[PDB]
RNA sequence: UACCCGCAGAAGAAGCACCGGCUAACUCCGUGCCAGCAGCCGCGGUAAUACGGAGGGUGCAAGCGUUAAUCGGAAUUACUGGGCGUAAAGCGCACGCAGGCGGUUUGUUAAGUCAGAUGUGAAAUCCCCGGGCUCAACCUGGGAACUGCAUCUGAUACUGG
RNA sequence: UUAGCUAGUAGGUGGGGUAACGGCUCACCUAGGCGACGAUCCCUAGCUGGUCUGAGAGGAUGACCAGCCACACUGGAACU
């Protein structure tokens, strides 16, 4: 039930006396459909050695996020090295309109109604880091009233 | 209904005139900052009643002159 | 930065300079050509590139490419140029349209024909 | 009715026959002025009318083809004929002219009789021959190339 | 396709220019520009200001050639 | 304006059944079902993720008969229509008269009912419609007329149809040639190896 | 003067009528004064088809505004209905 | 110089919050003692007191939870560089009503709810969740 | 004229670009840093899915491509929504007029700000629910919207006097 | 990479003038009036409803429809 979705591969090099060693690099996306995502990142001189080492990771270092009702509580910002990350909660109907890279991450999370958009380089490890935790800084109805001390109809 | 105008005076020395200065703030439409404005005003002044520096009231009434279509209606504060 | 700042200076965005001045946004121009002549291109190309020089209805004089294999065009032709620069032949900022006013269609095109001025061979 | 000459086509907007400024109908014998063409047709041709003229149109563009196909072969063929970089010798100085006629018929007559007087030692040669008057394309063909 | 009518005429090297470049003299009439083939430059073989060499023309371009033959 | 060419091929590229033929013959008696056309049929696609979206829009619209225009205004209405924009999509297609024709049984193909359309064979409320895309509404009532009642290829239409899962949302009388759009279907209603939201996601980026 | 009538509106062939009030030299489908009814010549009859705010066009007449020869006709025609 | 004491209330609850302090303490001033009052109301903060008569001293007392302070974030919106008013009906709510914004209005200081339910708008002084 | 009925026969009605990655679609033959391609990277010296032809395929379809042109993506003039140690960017340094900003209390004022009421914000367009042309484009009823301006009357926490 | 501009100029009195207020005009008198909140000078341009794009804020734009203005070969003039 776990969703899984991988996002890029891509091909690093190391150079030695002998020449250049190739490797690869995988990042992918778990989550549950109702507030769960974790992002791994894995690396392996073979293809699939690479996208089997970050579900690895993925499914652990996973965190939760306040959904409402499939969309989020209230627009959200997210920044990590050159990603500036933008999500706001749309109305029903709309689905994900996003990036590649958000879409993936929004979908497994269970955030069904959103529009977003990714500022600056659109590298995928920093977009998707930045998406994650702007989802996972992102408060509640219930803890506002928890930290404000009350309540009010705002509960 | 008498709308009018309140502002100080700039210049007293026409005869018969006066420079008034209003002055307002107003919200700038791109950058939001509140931004001082003036608009002066050649308003008549029979009698020549108003000094340079006091604040006036005045209101909107027919041309008098070329560039003159306000009149004093009276004196506010003065000499400060 | 400041608020103060841009109220007396306002963010001002940067105006486009073309890449093809010389058509002055308009989708052809014609022209008469002045030499008719080949060049070698750029690093790490090598060819015999036909280009010609032209001069068009606007006065402007440009050079153009004469893409194909083979033309049929010398001076006092007179052509239709659109925008398109050829890459590894600096300067070369326009192409010829075969087919059109004095220039001929490819020979024997039989893929890719309209891009070349080639009417559909009777078969 | 539409009326095809040549490469050119087009609706008649009026005709005029001899002093007579309009006609209605024109008969077989009577020659009657054609106008509303495109352009200037050939100094002579077959002209045919058709019942449509968007029929027509891919007719007339046919014939240009054609003769557009023609022209660059003649204009190859001539320039590679000499089978050298230059002349053979030194009669390479030549003189350009540049002419327009107010009617067709001239240009193409006249022009052989003006390449009988050409010569080995002093080649004469007509650049952009008009259909009548003057304008601006052709005053700057002179002023590329010194002509009368 | 490739349209045949290029030439390999003959020629000694002139001008030792910048880039594999030479004033190349065709033992025909005059020298072009002559620059020096790809298939020659990976198999390198230098070229001195003075050698008896062969070159692809196009007529399209005759003031230009491609030196094809080695010495 | 209609796709002429050979049938299954399309159904081999999109690696399924899109009903371009009466279904008298197991699909696989006919062509190489599950090999795609051309010399390098056998080859597989290791597909992206943008390949995958296209080729399942090409599936709904190769189903349904529609071509890029049509099928494009139809997403933008589903759009602006209230509701998931996916299933908005598959009602209006749904809706077509060459489709409801097809679906109560008067033609073998979509193909066929399309014909019987443009060919005044058919009638809406007993006025004759003759465009495929007309979008027929609840309770209309759409009929072979007279003229064209006797023409065998319907009877063998209805047929076929009997033998096919019957629509929940019309009511045929195989009889009288005539039958009644009750109700728009539901999602639940339409076969579910059909993506929509892929279609959605294709149209939006 | 003043003058009720029709600026003609609806497509080719179907025309449909839109009654205004106006200064009568400005054009028919031009510069107007206020809306005051419509008329579809075109209407299928089974529902509505001719609608007139015959408040508004006496008040209108009351200060001297004429009335076109097909305007004068539906006000008859629409008294005659109800 | 010191032109915005606002921010730097704000500022001085949000370092020392951020430094685990157990309160924090500024020169006092009436507008500050509405905001503090506001705070203390939707539970940001313990509680506050101001001592002297003269130059007026006012404390904060925070508030933690989880090992974690209660103030997420505590940012100036409207300052002396742009002033920032709404209306009634463009009154912003924080993290989607979770947080609040404190409204200055003709009927004093309170929160975007607040002034929302009395048909009110203001200068929109803060944001904090 | 719309529209309806009848007659003849599949009969008169399919092209355009693309298939190296970005990007849906691969092979052979020809050529050999040539001829040529090329939006960007970049293809071409003997196995070229990148040139040119072919077969096959992909995408559009009475159009299809190329060129021109605005905005978008571009958070790449950043109000919303960016930056200045080493990447573009702190004036070599200080004084200082105008200007911007300004600690804390009371009273006052009520310009900024906030509230309400009233008038105006043409129609068409956009949007919503309907109606009419066989459908659609199109036409049309009613609404909502015109986020704006102005006058009056209030509120006085914040800013200004 | 334009910082100063202005003699009917700014105002006052009175006569004349217009359908009407008015330096609109004339005489006399006062010496003002504009300007860094951009005057003056230079370049460009009909304005709007709206149009295209954009989630929006914006950006670009002002054919077709409608509203206002201006022009009618160029410069000037008044007559009805």
């Amino acid at each position: 039930e776990l969703q899984e979705k991988l996002i890029a591969v891509n091909r690093v090099s190391k150079t030695v006396k002998g020449g250049r060693i190739f490797s690869f690099t995988a990042l992918t996306v778990v989550g549950d459909g109702n507030g769960r995502v974790g992002f791994g990142y894995g690396k392996a001189r073979e293809v699939p050695a690479a996208i089997q080492k970050a579900m690895e990771k993925a499914r652990r270092n996973m965190i939760n996020v306040a959904l409402n009702n499939g969309t989020l509580q209230h627009p959200v910002k997210g920044v990590h090295t050159g990603s500036r990350v933008f999500m706001q909660p749309a109305s029903e109907g709309t689905g994900i309109i996003a990036g590649g890279a958000m879409r993936a991450v929004l979908e497994v999370a269970g955030v069904h109604n959103v529009l977003a958009k990714a500022y600056g380089s659109t590298n995928p490890i920093n977009v998707v880091r930045a998406t994650i935790d702007g989802l996972e800084n992102m408060n509640s109805p219930e803890m506002v009233a928890a930290k404000r001390g009350k309540s009010v109809e705002e509960i | 209904k008498i709308r009018t105008l309140q502002g100080r005076v700039v210049s007293d020395k026409m005869e018969k005139s006066i420079v008034v200065a209003i002055e307002r703030f107003v919200k700038h439409p791109i950058y939001g900052k509140f931004i001082k404005r003036t608009t002066k005003l050649h308003v008549h002044d029979e009698n020549n009643e108003c000094g340079i520096g006091d604040v006036v009231e005045i209101r909107e009434c027919r041309p008098l002159s070329k560039t003159k279509s306000w009149t004093l209606v009276r004196v506010v504060e003065k000499a400060v | 930065a400041t608020v103060n700042q841009l109220v007396r200076k306002p963010r001002a965005r940067k105006v486009a300079k073309s890449n093809v001045p010389a058509l002055e946004a308009c989708p052809q121009k014609r022209g008469v050509c002045t030499r008719v002549y080949t060049t070698t291109p750029k690093k790490p190309n090598s060819a015999l590139r036909k280009v010609c020089r032209v001069r068009l209805t606007n006065g402007f004089e440009v050079t153009s490419y004469i893409g194909g294999e083979g033309h049929n065009l010398q001076e006092h032709s007179v052509i239709l140029i659109r925008g398109g620069r050829v890459k590894d032949l600096p300067g070369v900022r326009y192409h010829t349209v075969r087919g059109a006013l004095d220039c001929s269609g490819v020979k024997d095109r039989k893929q890719a024909r309209s891009k070349y001025g080639v009417k559909r061979p009777k078969a | 009715d539409i009326v095809l000459c040549g490469f050119e086509y087009g609706r008649v907007r009026a005709m005029r026959n001899e002093l007579g400024q309009e006609v209605l109908e024109a008969g077989p014998s009577i020659p009657v002025e054609i106008l509303g063409l495109s352009g200037v047709p050939a100094a002579g041709d077959e002209v045919t009318v058709v019942r449509d003229e968007k029929k027509a149109r891919e007719v007339a563009l046919y014939r240009q083809g054609k003769f557009r196909e023609v022209k660059l072969a003649r204009q190859q063929k001539s320039k590679l004929e000499n089978m050298f970089a230059n002349m053979t010798e030194g009669e390479v100085h030549e003189v350009n002219i540049v002419l327009k006629a107010d009617v067709q018929g001239s240009v193409e007559a006249i022009s052989d009789s003006l390449l009988k007087l050409s010569t080995d030692e002093v080649k004469v040669k007509i650049i952009g021959s008009g259909v009548g008057g003057i304008t601006e394309t052709d005053a700057t063909l002179a002023a590329a190339s010194n002509a009368i | 396709a490739k349209e045949k009518d290029t030439i390999r005429t003959e020629g000694v090297v002139t001008e030792a220019l910048p880039n594999a470049t030479f004033r190349v003299k065709l033992d025909s009439g005059p020298e072009i520009l002559a620059y020096i083939s790809g298939k020659m430059r990976m198999h390198y073989i230098r070229i001195l200001p003075g050698d008896r060499v062969v070159v692809e023309i196009t007529p399209y371009d005759p003031t230009r050639g491609r030196i094809v033959y080695r010495k | 304006a209609r796709y002429l060419g050979p049938k299954l091929k399309l159904s081999r590229r999109e690696g399924t059944d899109l009903f371009l033929k009466s279904g008298v013959r197991a699909i696989d008696t006919k062509c190489k079902i599950e090999q795609a056309p051309g010399q390098h049929g056998a080859r597989k696609p290791r597909l992206s993720d943008y390949g995958v979206q296209l080729r399942e829009k090409q599936k709904v619209r190769r189903i349904y008969g529609v071509l890029e225009r049509q099928f494009r205004n139809y997403y933008k209405e589903a759009a602006r229509l209230k509701g998931n924009t996916g299933e908005n999509l598959l009602a209006l297609l749904e809706g077509r008269l060459d489709n409801v024709v097809y679906r109560m049984g008067f033609g073998a193909t979509r193909a066929e009912a399309r014909q019987l359309v443009s060919h005044k064979a058919i009638m809406v409320n007993g006025r004759v419609v003759n465009i495929a895309s007309y979008q027929v509404s609840p309770n209309d009532v759409v009929s072979i007329r007279e003229k064209a009642k006797k023409q065998s290829r319907v009877k063998a239409a209805l047929e076929l149809a009997e033998q096919r899962e019957k629509p929940t949302w019309l009511e045929v009388d195989a009889g009288k040639m005539e039958g009644t759009f009750k109700r728009k279907p539901e999602r639940s209603d339409l076969s579910a190896d059909i993506n929509e939201h892929l279609i959605v996601e294709l149209y939006s980026k | 003067m003043v003058t009720i009538r029709l600026a003609r509106h609806g497509a080719k062939k179907r025309p449909f009528y839109q009654v205004v009030v106006a200064d009568s030299r400005n054009a028919r489908n031009g510069r107007f004064i206020e809306r005051v009814g419509f008329f579809n010549p075109i209407a299928s009859e089974k529902e509505e088809g001719t609608r007139l705010d015959l408040d508004r066009i006496a008040h209108w007449v009351g200060q001297g505004a004429t009335i076109s020869d097909r305007v004068a006709a539906l006000i008859k025609e629409v008294n005659k209905a109800a | 110089s010191m032109q915005d004491p606002i921010a730097d209330m704000l500022t001085r609850i949000r370092n020392g919050q951020a430094a685990n302090k157990a309160a924090v303490t500024m020169p006092s001033s009436k507008l500050k003692v509405a905001i503090a009052n506001v705070l203390k109301e939707e539970g940001f903060i313990e509680d506050f007191k101001v001592e002297g008569d003269t130059k007026p001293e006012l404390e904060l007392t925070l508030k933690y939870f989880q090992g974690k302070a209660v103030v997420e974030s505590i940012q100036r919106v409207s300052r002396p560089g742009l002033r920032i008013y709404k209306r009634k009906d463009e009154l912003p709510k924080v993290m989607a009503g979770l947080g609040i914004a404190v409204v200055s209005t003709s009927k004093g200081v309170m929160t975007d709810r607040a002034a929302r339910q009395a048909g009110l708008g203001g200068e929109i002084i803060c944001y904090v969740a």
